[PDB]
RNA sequence: CGUCGUCAGCUCGUGCCGUGAGGUGUUGGGUUAAGUCCCGCAACGAGCGCAACCCCCGCCGUUAGUUGCCAGCGGUUCGGCCGGGCACUCUAACGGGACUGCCCGCGAAAGCGGGAGGAAGGAGGGGACGACGUCUGGUCAGCAUGGCCCUUACGGCCUGGGCGACACACGUGCUACAAUGCCCACUACAAAGCGAUGCCACCCGGCAACGGGGAGCUAAUCGCAAAAAGGUGGGCCCAGUUCGGAUUGGGGUCUGCAACCCGACCCCAUGAAGCCGGAAUCGCUAGUAAUCGCGGAUCAGCCAUGCCGCGGUGAAUACG
C-alpha cells in the first residue's frame, strides 16, 4: 500500500514515500526533474532504487525541507534507501554494502573565536 | 570613571543625544551591555559567581 | 562587482535598496 | 542635457568658485588632497599621485 | 479554553511547574493538551576575557529562555480551583489568556 | 604526515560514466566548490569530443591522461653543499595527480574563449601526443635523464 | 594567568546560582541592579556575623533573601531587634516589600568564603601568612572535606617583593566537572597593600 | 552633494544678532562659536569672525559664499 | 588576562641508595593522542595535570502536540486555506546506543591488523576545560589597592577645536584586474538570531534613499526576510571593455539641537589605478581550505571592508 523512510543529510530532512506504481517522483510537488532542474548530481537520490532494480516498479512522493538542494539530494537518497527496506527488509544485504543506509554525519564546523572561519587563522607579517 | 564624569545619571541631556550607557557598577562606559547595565568585565565577573540569574556558560 | 554601489550586488553587498535593488 | 565641453566648463567653473572663496573644500582642491573627508595618513594615492618616498626612522616598529 | 504559557530559565523548574498544572486540572476540566514544549530563545554574550587588549581571549555566556504551553479547553470552576492557588516554583513566571 | 601514511580519499564515481578518474578530473576543474559548473564544463567538452571527433569521449580522455603522465621526474636534494636535482620514478598515484592537474592547467592556457572548449581541445591534442599538457610531461622526463648523473643519490 | 572560576564553571551542575528568578528585557537589568544593592549592605553590615551567601528568590513585589551565616545570632539581634533594623533598612532601598530569612552555617569550616575571610583577617592582624594558611587547610581538612587548598596573593609579610603562598591536602580536582568544590575569595586591605586570599574546599563528588 | 532637508539650520545667536544690525544698516564685526550654522543672505556684506577652536578669524561674507557654513571659512588644523 | 602549551609533564608521602647536593619512584621493554595502558624493577601508593563526569552535532524510542502533513477522508477563493488527525518533519525533555562488547589473526599483557552487525567506532565529529612554573609579560585607564604628587587648582562646568591631521614606512583587511566572467529578467533550496515606539505586512507619492497611511506581533502562529552562490532565458564578445569602481561635480533622503572641520544612504554625471603582482611571506589535512549570502552584540545615526556567530556549494594533497 505504502512505504516510508526519512533521511537526513548535512541538515536536510526528506520524507520518502514509495508506492508500487510507474516510477515517477513528486518532490514537493514539482517533478523529480522539475525541482532539481539542472543539477548533474540529482541522479544520485534514486541510486538506492537502481540498487535493487526498482524505480520502474515503484513510485515516490517526497517532502523535502531544510538545507540546500544538494543536501536534500542526499537526504532523499537516504529516504529512498530506508523506505526501500520497510518494504522488503531483505534489501539490506545489497543496499547496505553500498553504504546507502548510513547517515553522513558531516556537518558545518562551528566558527571558533580568534580565527576567521573555525580554522582559517589570521595571518601575520614579520613575526 | 571619575565621580565627576558620572554626570551621565543627570538626565538633563539638554538634548537626548548626549546620553550614554555607563557601567552600573564600575562606570566602564566603554563596552556596557544593555540587557545588564554592566560592562563586558563585570558581566563576566558576575556570571562566574552565579549572580546573573540563568546566565550559564555557553558552549556548542 | 560587490563594490559598484549602483548594481544588484553592489546594493546587496552594501545591504541596501534603491533603483538597482528594489524591494519588489 | 548639458554635455561635453560646455559641461567640463561648468564643473571646472564650480571648483574654481569654492576655490576662490576661503572654502575649506576649495583649499582641499588647491592643496590637491582628498575633498570628501577621507584619511590622508594612508590611502590617498588616487588624489596624490605616485608615492613620494622620503628617508625615515627604522628601529621603532613602524610595522 | 484557557491558554497557559510558561517560561523559565531552568528546564526543570518548568517541567515540574507546568506538569503540576497538568495533573491538577486533569480532574476538573477537559484533559489538557499535554505540556507542549516550544522553541527556546538563547541570548549569547561574547566577551573578551581580560581587561586591556588580548582581542582573542573571549569565552561565551548564554541566557537560554524556555517555554511551555499546555492549554486547557473546557474550563470548569474546580479546574480554576486545583490551579488558582497551588503553585510552587520560584524561577518561573506565567502568563495566561483564556 | 608524521604518524600515519595518510590514505587516499576514495571518490564517488561519475554520474554518467561512473568512472572515478573522471570525478577527479572534474574536481581539478572545479573552483570555489562550484562543482556543477565544473561537471558541466567537462560534459559539454565530452560532447565536443563527440562532434569534432568520431570517437567516444571517455576513451579520448583516458588516452590523454596516459600521454600526460610523467614516468620520471626530478626531485631536489641537498647533498654536500649544492642542491643536486635527483631523477627518480613517479608513483602511480602521483602520476595521475600530475596528469590531471597538467591537463586542466594547459587547458586553461589555451586561447578559445569557452572554458568547455579549451578542455575539449586540450584533451584531444593530448591524445594525439601534442599540446601544452604533454609538453610539461615530456619536459619533466627531459629534466630527469639530463640529471641522470646524480641518480646515484637514488633517494 | 589561567583557570576559570570553579563555581561559574560548574553552575550547570554541582552548584546553584545566588539569584534564581525569571525576568526579562525591560526589567532584568533593573531587577538585578537591585540584588547588588541588597548584597551591598548585607556584606557591609553582617561582616561579624560571618557572611557566606545571599540567596535571592523572587515572584513579584515579594522578594526572598536568605542570608547564610556562621553566627545567626549577630544577625537576628536581641530577641530579634536587629532583624528589624535591617529588614526595614531593606525596604528603604526596595519599596518592593521583602522577607529576610536566616540559615545557620553547619561548620563554617567547610565554607570557602569563610575559611578565606578567616585567613584574610588573620593576615590583616599581622599573623604569619604561611602558618595561618597551613592552619586553615588543617581546620578545613580536619573537619570533613575530601580535599582543601588555600592561596594567599603577594607581599607576604609586607615584603617588598610580592610572593604567593600555597597549602593543600587531598583531592582538589579543578578539572573534574562534577567535583563540587566550594570557592571563596577574601581581600585584605593593609598598611602595605591589598592581598587576595583564595579558599578551595572539596566535598564528595557525584 | 551635501544635504540637510527642509529647514536650513542657523543658530540664532548670530542670526537674531546679525539682523538686529540690519536695522541700523550693518556694524563692525561679530564673533560666534556657531560655525555649525548655514549662511543666509542677511549675513551678506557682514563680517563675522569664526572660531578656529583657538582663534576668532574675520570672515567677510559675500554672496558667492551664501549656502555654505561659516566654519568652511575658518580652517581648523595647521599644516606645512 | 596573554604566553611556552592541550605540551605530557610537575610533585608528594613513606621506604630504599648517597657524607652531601640529590637519587630511586617518574627510569627500562611493548603501547598510547597522553606519566595512556601493559610487562619489568627497591620500591609501594598518592596529589596537580591526561582521560572521564558537562555542552553542540550523528541513529532509535517514550512523553507533548495551534510546528507539522490528504500521510488518510470530505470541501476549496485548491494558500495545508476548512473540518479533522497526530502519523511524519519538527519543537524540547527524557530514555536507549559503542565497550575492541562479538568473530578470525599475532601478542606474555596492554594492544595492532582484519571482518560482522550498526547511524556511528576503536578518543565518531566540534566545544567548555590549561599542571608545578616561566616572561621582574600586560593592565594602577574598568574596578580594587600601598606609596608619591595636586588642591583656586595636575580638581569642576561649558562652547569650539583635536583624537579624522601628512612628504612618507609597515601590519590586518575590502574590492579587483574578468568569459569557470559581468549585466538584466524569470525561477528554487538555509540556518541561527533579533523586534515597544520596536520589527515593520499591505496601499499610496517618489527613478530612488525615503515620506504618508496603516494591519498584525507582545513574537514556533505577525515582521525583519530578499538568502546569495544556484537553475532557465537574453545581452556583452576579449576591449581597460556592459571588466573594475577610486576620484570629483550636482541633486537629494535620513538620524540628530546640530552632520564645515567630520555621518550613512539614494539618483545623475564623472570613471582613476588595476591586464594577476620583486625579494620575501601567511593560512588550511574535510565538510576543512576555497567560495556565497544571512544574523547579532555596540547602537540616534555611523565611517562594519572589523568582531562574534549561521547555513549553502564543496576540493587538492600528504612519499616522507
Ligand atoms: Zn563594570
Amino acid at each position: 500500500e505504502q512505504y516510508y523512510g526519512t533521511g537526513r543529510r548535512k541538515e536536510a530532512v526528506a520524507r520518502v514515500f514509495l508506492r508500487p506504481g510507474n516510477g515517477k517522483v513528486t518532490v514537493n510537488g514539482q517533478d523529480f526533474n522539475e525541482y532539481f532542474q539542472g543539477l548533474v548530481r540529482a541522479v544520485a537520490a534514486l541510486e538506492p532504487l537502481r540498487a535493487v532494480d526498482a524505480l520502474g516498479r515503484f513510485d515516490a512522493y517526497i517532502t523535502v525541507r531544510g538545507g540546500g538542494k544538494s543536501g536534500q539530494i542526499d537526504a532523499i537518497k537516504l529516504g529512498i534507501a530506508r523506505a526501500l527496506v520497510q518494504y522488503n527488509p531483505d534489501y539490506r544485504a545489497k543496499l547496505k554494502p553500498l553504504g546507502f543506509l548510513t547517515r553522513d554525519a558531516r556537518v558545518v564546523e562551528r566558527k571558533k573565536y580568534g580565527k576567521h572561519k573555525a580554522r582559517r587563522a589570521p595571518q601575520y607579517s614579520k613575526r | 570613571a571619575r565621580k565627576a564624569l558620572i554626570e551621565k545619571a543627570k538626565r538633563t541631556p539638554k538634548f537626548k543625544v548626549r546620553a550614554y550607557t555607563r557601567c552600573v557598577r564600575c562606570g566602564r562606559a566603554r563596552s556596557v551591555y544593555r540587557f545588564f547595565g554592566l560592562c563586558r568585565i563585570c558581566l563576566r565577573e558576575l556570571a562566574h559567581k552565579g549572580q546573573l540569574p540563568g546566565v550559564r556558560k555557553a558552549s556548542w | 562587482g560587490k563594490g559598484d554601489r549602483r548594481t544588484r550586488r553592489g546594493k546587496i553587498w552594501r545591504g541596501t535598496y534603491g533603483k538597482y535593488r528594489p524591494r519588489k | 542635457w548639458k554635455l561635453e565641453g560646455e559641461l567640463r566648463a561648468e564643473v571646472a567653473a564650480n571648483i574654481k568658485r569654492l576655490m576662490d572663496i576661503g572654502c575649506y573644500r576649495g583649499l582641499r582642491h588647491r592643496r590637491g588632497l582628498p575633498v570628501r573627508g577621507q584619511r590622508t595618513r594612508t590611502n590617498a594615492r588616487t588624489r596624490k599621485g605616485p608615492r613620494k618616498t622620503v628617508a625615515g626612522k627604522k628601529k621603532a616598529p613602524r610595522k | 479554553k484557557i491558554r497557559i504559557k510558561l517560561r523559565g530559565f531552568d528546564h526543570k523548574t518548568l517541567d515540574a511547574s507546568a506538569q503540576k498544572i497538568v495533573e491538577a486540572a486533569r480532574r476538573s476540566g477537559a484533559q489538557v493538551s499535554g505540556p507542549i514544549p516550544l522553541p527556546t530563545r538563547v541570548r549569547r554574550f561574547t566577551v573578551i576575557r581580560g581587561p586591556f587588549k588580548h582581542k582573542d581571549s573571549r569565552e561565551h555566556f548564554e541566557l537560554r529562555t524556555h517555554n511551555r504551553l499546555v492549554d486547557i479547553i473546557n474550563p470548569n470552576r474546580k479546574t480554576i480551583e486545583q490551579l488558582m492557588t497551588l503553585d510552587l516554583p520560584t524561577g518561573v513566571e506565567i502568563e495566561i489568556k483564556t | 604526515a608524521r604518524r600515519r601514511r595518510a590514505e587516499v580519499r576514495q571518490l564517488q564515481p561519475d554520474l554518467v560514466y561512473g568512472d572515478v578518474l573522471v570525478t577527479a578530473f572534474i574536481n581539478k576543474i572545479m573552483r570555489d566548490g562550484k562543482k556543477n559548473l565544473a561537471a558541466r564544463i567537462f560534459y559539454d567538452a565530452c560532447k565536443i569530443i563527440q562532434e569534432k571527433t568520431g570517437q567516444e569521449p571517455l576513451k579520448v580522455f583516458k588516452q590523454a591522461v596516459e600521454n600526460v603522465k610523467p614516468r620520471m621526474e626530478v626531485r631536489s636534494r641537498r647533498v654536500g653543499g649544492a642542491n643536486y636535482q635527483v631523477p627518480m620514478e613517479v608513483s602511480p598515484r602521483r602520476q595521475q595527480s600530475l596528469a590531471l592537474r597538467w591537463l586542466v592547467q594547459a587547458a586553461n592556457q589555451r586561447p578559445e574563449r569557452r572554458a568547455a572548449v579549451r578542455i575539449a581541445h586540450e584533451l584531444m591534442d593530448a591524445a594525439e601526443g601534442k599540446g601544452g599538457a604533454v609538453k610539461k610531461k615530456e619536459d619533466v622526463e627531459r629534466m630527469a635523464e639530463a640529471n641522470r648523473a646524480y641518480a646515484h643519490y637514488r633517494w | 594567568g589561567n583557570k576559570i572560576h570553579p563555581i561559574g564553571f560548574r553552575l550547570g551542575i554541582t552548584r546553584d546560582w545566588e539569584s534564581r528568578w525569571y525576568a526579562g528585557k525591560k526589567q532584568y537589568r533593573h531587577l538585578l541592579l537591585e540584588d547588588q544593592r541588597i548584597r551591598g549592605l548585607l556584606e557591609k553590615e553582617l561582616y561579624s556575623a560571618g557572611l557566606a551567601r545571599v540567596d535571592i528568590e523572587r515572584a513579584a513585589d515579594n522578594v526572598a533573601v536568605t542570608v547564610h551565616v556562621a553566627k545567626p545570632g549577630v544577625v537576628i539581634g536581641r530577641g530579634g531587634e536587629r532583624i528589624r533594623v535591617l529588614r526595614e533598612e531593606l525596604a528603604k532601598l526596595t519599596g518592593k516589600n521583602v522577607a529576610l530569612n536566616v540559615q545557620e552555617v553547619q561548620n563554617p569550616n567547610l565554607s570557602a568564603p569563610l575559611v578565606a575571610q578567616r585567613v584574610a583577617e588573620q593576615i590583616e592582624r599581622r599573623f604569619a601568612v604561611r602558618r595561618a594558611i597551613k592552619q586553615a587547610v588543617q581546620r578545613v581538612m580536619e573537619s570533613g572535606a575530601k580535599g582543601a587548598k588555600v592561596i594567599v596573593s603577594g607581599r607576604i609579610g609586607g615584603a617588598e617583593q610580592a610572593r604567593t603562598e600555597w597549602a593543600a591536602q587531598g583531592r582538589v580536582p579543578l578539572h573534574t566537572l562534577r567535583a563540587n568544590i566550594d570557592y571563596g575569595f577574601a581581600l585584605a586591605r593593609t598598611t602595605y597593600g591589598v592581598l587576595g586570599v583564595k579558599a578551595y574546599i572539596f566535598l564528595g563528588e557525584v | 552633494p551635501r544635504s540637510l532637508k527642509k529647514g536650513v539650520f542657523v543658530d540664532d545667536h548670530l542670526l537674531e544678532k546679525v539682523l538686529e544690525l540690519n536695522a541700523k544698516g550693518e556694524k563692525r564685526l561679530i564673533k560666534t562659536w556657531s560655525r555649525r550654522s548655514t549662511i543666509v543672505p542677511e549675513m551678506v556684506g557682514h563680517t563675522i569672525a569664526v572660531y578656529n577652536g583657538k582663534q576668532h578669524v574675520p570672515v567677510y561674507i559675500t554672496e558667492n559664499m551664501v549656502g555654505h557654513k561659516l566654519g568652511e571659512f575658518a580652517p581648523t588644523r595647521t599644516y606645512r
